């Protein structure tokens, strides 16, 4: 990232800086990466963070300059489609099944995150057009 | 010579606990009872064969998760022959009967593991993408 | 090999013949890191492997041969779970029927269930003594050849209860009035008085 | 239709002629059971058109010959 990129990213970082010291928490580093359009795993975030311990993960703070190499390291469709097609072959996916698997397998999310992103995107049968929802969430 | 004139059907009774407690099951007693009834050496003999026998359609239902939408044919038997011959490279682990797939002991667990591993990798990829989308939107809220 | 992270394994234990464990780090060609229910790591060593565990979908199935790993702890687990949590006293192994004596009376012997089994094929149902009796009763009609039910175990296990219900089944599906059930049951006290003993390890 | 009620295999701390007889009877019955299962498996394999040579037969006759045969 160049100075222009660093300035836009720093402004975003400061928006996520909730203490005013120019720093975020380890637990916010992933949040910042996600805020910039990336979809990193929890594992990649923890790896670039240096596998922090619970105590420093929840209370040790790092500024943007330490975050930047980590964002870089993390940074460095048909499979995504097949991943959604696992739970289908009429081009649909049950909302209940996607909700269950996203909240119980893998890097489990909360029911509220899934309800929020899924609100208004599933139809009356409780079916999700996964190609359209996926394109929407990837934009 | 009385039983050989006849067609057998077998029952085994096991005693779960020495104290006649209702619906309690002492593993140390029950293992001994199962050995004494020959059930365990029966199972050891069965495990040498093809224990696990699956109908083509229920197999296809279970393992389409592992199957590319290209590769499923109209012909179930040929579809499964293809898929299984890729998924389990040693052909000696299964036989294609007229009506059922026969598996050796262990291989249906292998197929279930590789299915679960595919399903997990897909779920991780999708859900991490949804997490990064949602927090990207929370960033747009904070910019607003 | 496929001893991977989050592979479950069985480990031998003095107190309950096998305990479940989970392989806490991948195996690679001497000692395994095992996570136990009792404590997050206690460690197990490999000799000049632990029995791998069946996947969770398979455990609890009606027929022990449906398991993919066939061995003492998986059998013991399936019988234990089916008995304790589902109160199903009957299970299949190959042809054999395994009857786990509950020491408790049960509604499962009722005449409605006798009707429910009559005319079924063997695999169509969860296992029950009536399904063996029915398989015999159909083969006796389809063919001249005679049929036997063989009951084996210790005498405490309750073989007499199995035979009692197998006769009740025969009587009911025959539609018979006759009177064999009462007499055969009333024969048991003399046959036990003459032919029956107290051993070092069992009474009667 | 016959209902045969019989004792299982038997083993004690101190072990004697009564058990030797019981275990011989249980060897004979287990041979019959292996006969029957093997036969029904050859039938099921010919139902599914699978070559018979894949099913191996496990045989306890070397143990029965140790007991009941001449010089046993």
């Amino acid at each position: 990232f160049n100075k222009d990129q660093l300035e836009e990213f720093k402004e975003a970082f400061e928006l996520f800086d909730r203490v005013g010291d120019g720093k975020i928490l380890y637990s916010q580093c992933g949040d910042v990466m996600r805020a910039l359009g990336q979809n990193p795993t929890n594992a990649e975030v923890l790896k670039v963070l240096g596998n922090p311990k619970s105590d420093e993960l929840k209370s040790r703070r790092v500024d943007f300059e330490t975050f930047l190499p980590m964002l870089q390291a993390v940074a460095k469709y048909e499979d995504y489609l097949e991943g959604f097609r696992v739970f289908d072959g009429n081009g649909k996916v049950m909302g209940a099944e996607l909700r269950h698997v996203l909240t119980t397998l893998g890097e489990k999310m909360t029911e509220e995150e899934v309800e929020t992103v899924l609100a208004g995107h599933e139809d009356s049968n409780g079916c999700i057009n996964y190609e359209a929802f996926l394109k929407h969430i990837l934009s | 010579e009385t039983l050989n004139a006849t067609t057998p059907h077998y029952v085994r009774c096991i005693k779960p606990n020495d104290f006649k407690f209702p619906f309690t099951f002492d593993e140390k007693r029950a293992v001994q009872q199962l050995r004494a009834c020959g059930v365990l050496e029966t199972i050891r003999i069965s495990a040498a064969g093809f224990p696990s026998r699956w109908t083509y359609q229920e197999f296809f239902s279970r393992y389409r998760v592992l199957m590319k939408q290209k590769d499923v044919l109209s012909d179930r038997k040929q579809t499964c022959k293809n898929v299984l011959e890729k998924l389990i490279l040693d052909k000696d682990k299964y036989q294609f009967g007229k009506t059922k797939i026969f598996f050796r002991a262990g291989q249906v667990a292998y197929l279930e593991k590789i299915r679960a591993d595919k399903l997990r990798a897909a779920c991780i990829r999708i859900q991490k993408t949804i997490r990064g989308w949602l927090m990207r939107k929370k960033y747009m809220r904070m910019r607003r | 090999e496929l001893y991977t992270k989050y592979a479950r394994v069985w480990i031998p234990d003095p107190e309950e013949v096998w305990k479940s464990a989970e392989l806490l780090k991948d195996y690679k060609p001497k000692v395994l890191q095992l996570r136990l229910e009792e404590g997050k790591d206690l460690e197990y060593c490999l000799d000049p492997l632990p029995p791998l565990r069946n996947p969770d979908i398979l455990v609890g199935e009606n027929d022990l041969t449906a398991l993919s790993y066939l061995h003492e702890p998986a059998v013991l687990h399936n019988l234990k779970v089916r008995f304790i949590d589902s109160k199903l006293i009957y299970t299949y192994c190959g042809i054999v029927l395994v009857a786990i004596n509950p020491y408790e009376q049960l509604p499962i012997y009722g005449e409605d269930i006798i009707n429910a089994y009559s005319g079924q094929n063997m695999g169509d149902m969860d296992p029950h003594i009536f399904a063996v009796a029915e398989e015999a009763y159909k083969q006796m009609a389809r063919d001249e050849r005679n049929q036997s039910i063989i009951v084996s175990g210790e005498s405490g296990a309750g073989k007499t209860v199995s035979a009692k219900y197998a006769m009740r089944y025969f009587a009911t599906v025959s539609g018979s009035a006759a009177n064999v059930e009462e007499k055969v049951l009333a024969s048991n006290p003399i046959m036990e008085s003459i032919g029956n003993a107290k051993t070092t390890r069992n009474d009667n | 239709i016959g209902v045969l009620d019989i004792y299982g295999f038997e083993t004690f701390e101190i072990n004697s002629f009564e058990q030797f007889c019981i275990n011989y009877a249980n060897e004979k019955l287990q041979q019959q059971f292996n006969m029957h299962v093997f036969k029904l498996e050859q039938e099921e394999y010919m139902k599914e058109q699978i070559p018979w040579t894949l099913i191996d037969f496990y045989d306890n006759q070397p143990c029965i010959n140790l007991i009941e045969a001449k010089m046993g």
